[PDB]
């Protein structure tokens, strides 16, 4: 499930 | 919208009020990433709740939030005049997308009801002599700031040629609006009279004018 | 302090293009995503999409796929919204807003950029008198008709007459032109002696009108 502390802007590489 | 909010809520100073936000889609999943924004007109929206119930430092402690099932709720306690504003819920909806609720207009009833005063002008001779005709219906000093306007040619409704403003706040904190009926000079002169009818809080004030 | 500062209001014809800027300060631009939100007249906030400031990958909500481009320029920590082939229904206030985390979206917002799309052309008003004739007071005014764009200002008797003046917000007609009215309440006993003139000023068309309002 989505981690609320995670940053969506991260490079997913 | 994917999130349903009541169009409007109202309360008196000191009271508490609650604004609901119901998901109409399973795209919200567990529905735990719900945030709320306060929006005063012409200003930037402001985050006031996130993750359903978390109020950040720098937001008033009169704001709280909860959920039950698929309905999230914002509660404002000790209602104050500056709380008057639009309020939006917001949810994550998967795959790095977000959606806002339709918004809720909160009115803080800080003053007594005030019936509108209505002044209706007929077309001027100068405008008639330019082959145009405008009836002008001016509506002032009403509270709350919501009215509906209907026009009549004699006793029959007229909807063609009607332009009506939204209510706007006056300097004395009551509201004003105006409505215009565009006619040909021949329509104007063909009827015994025209009427502007302003409905406010269930009651109606009507003014009439006649070519002479 | 985190700041998002947007460019100024835009007035466009249909078919035109527009580019709104969102200049940031107070944080590292490429650390957080920049989102865009719209509010059309009489409507609520609508999420338009976002751009990842590390990868450049944009995400567009349905409804904003076709004519919209999110971009940025890291050299000046600025995000841009460009709209091609503008439509009347693109008329709205556009906001940029940062996302901090999944839990905390839209923590800082730009102040908004109004983009008006209209087929109307600049036009000075036609001013008609609203001739007088409750109680011992009479209402007279001026109808300020068919002008574009906003704003108009109205005074009475060159500013000498201020008590009893009510200048109403303009209506936006379907044709795209505006009309407003100004009305003043005065003693009925003065209609024979005192002259009443509304002073209308429409700077966008370089027009001013002084319209004498007399009985009958
Ligand atoms: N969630
Ligand atoms: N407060
Ligand atoms: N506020
Ligand atoms: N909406
Ligand atoms: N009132
Ligand atoms: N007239
Ligand atoms: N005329
Ligand atoms: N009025
Ligand atoms: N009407
Ligand atoms: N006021
Ligand atoms: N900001
Ligand atoms: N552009
Ligand atoms: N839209
Ligand atoms: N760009
Ligand atoms: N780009
Ligand atoms: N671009
Ligand atoms: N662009
Ligand atoms: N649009
Ligand atoms: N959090
Ligand atoms: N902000
Ligand atoms: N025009
Ligand atoms: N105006
Ligand atoms: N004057
Ligand atoms: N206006
Ligand atoms: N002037
Ligand atoms: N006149
Ligand atoms: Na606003
Ligand atoms: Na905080
Ligand atoms: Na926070
Ligand atoms: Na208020
Ligand atoms: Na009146
Ligand atoms: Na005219
Ligand atoms: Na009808
Ligand atoms: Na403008
Ligand atoms: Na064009
Ligand atoms: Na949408
Ligand atoms: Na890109
Ligand atoms: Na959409
Ligand atoms: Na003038």
């Amino acid at each position: 499930n989505v981690d609320p502390n995670a940053n969506p802007n991260v490079d997913p590489n | 919208s994917v999130l349903t909010q009541p169009a409007s809520v109202s309360g008196s100073p000191g009271q508490s009020i609650t604004i609901s936000c119901t998901a109409t889609s399973s795209n919200v999943g567990s529905f735990n990433l719900v945030s709320w924004y306060q929006h005063h007109p012409g200003k930037a929206p402001k985050l006031i709740i996130h993750e359903v119930s978390k109020r950040p430092s720098g937001a008033s402690n009169r704001f709280s939030g909860s959920k039950s099932g698929n309905t999230a709720s914002l509660t404002i306690s000790g209602l104050q005049a500056e709380d008057e504003a639009d309020y939006y819920c917001c949810s994550y909806v998967g795959s790095d997308t977000w959606v806002f609720g339709g918004g809720t207009k909160l009115t803080v009833l800080g003053q007594p009801k005030a019936a509108p005063s209505v002044t209706l002008f007929p077309p001027s001779s100068e405008e008639l002599q330019a082959n145009k005709a405008t009836l002008v219906c001016l509506i002032s000093d009403f509270y709350p700031g919501a009215v509906t306007v209907a026009w009549k040619a004699d006793s029959s409704p007229v909807k063609a040629g009607v332009e009506t403003t939204t209510p706007s706040k006056q300097s004395n904190n009551k509201y004003a609006a105006s409505s215009y009926l565009s006619l040909t000079p021949e329509q104007w002169k063909s009827h015994r009279s025209y009427s502007c009818q302003v409905t406010h809080e269930g009651s109606t004030v009507e003014k009439t004018v006649a070519p002479t | 302090q985190v700041q998002l500062v947007q460019s100024g209001s835009e007035l466009k014809k249909p078919g035109a293009s527009v580019k709104v800027s969102c200049k940031t300060s107070g944080y590292t631009f490429t650390t957080y995503a920049m989102n865009w939100v719209r509010q059309a007249p009489g409507q609520g906030l609508e999420w338009m999409g976002w751009i990842n400031t590390n990868t450049g990958n944009p995400t567009y909500a349905p409804g904003f796929t076709g004519r919209f481009v999110f971009s940025f320029d890291t050299s000046v920590s600025t995000a841009y919204l460009q709209i091609s082939s503008l439509k009347a229904e693109d008329t709205a206030v556009y906001y940029c807003a940062r996302v901090y985390s999944y839990g905390v979206p839209f923590d800082y917002w730009g102040q908004g950029t109004l983009v008006t799309v209209s087929s109307a052309s600049t036009k000075g008003p036609s001013v008609f008198p609203l001739a007088p004739s409750s109680g011992g007071t009479a209402a007279l005014g001026c109808l300020v008709k068919d002008y574009f764009p906003e704003p108009v200002t109205v005074s009475w008797n060159s500013g000498a007459l201020t008590s009893g003046v009510h200048t109403f917000p303009a209506v936006l007609q379907s044709s795209g032109l505006y009309s407003l009215s100004s009305v003043v309440t005065v003693p009925s006993s003065s209609l024979g002696t005192q002259t009443y003139i509304c002073n209308v000023n429409h700077k966008p068309s370089n027009t001013k009108v002084d319209k004498k309002v007399e009985p009958k």
